[PDB]
């Protein structure tokens, strides 16, 4: 998962 | 389908992927981004 934000 | 609809919370374009299909192939094809 990204999760950059 | 699948391309069209990824987004930053779940997908992460690589670098080689925005070279490739944003420069080489559009200009190949004719066709130019704004």
């Amino acid at each position: 998962q990204p999760r950059h934000h | 389908l699948n391309v069209h609809h990824r987004s930053p919370r779940t997908h992460t374009m690589p670098t080689w992927v925005r070279r490739v299909f944003l420069d080489i192939v559009p200009r190949l094809l004719l066709m130019k981004r704004p």
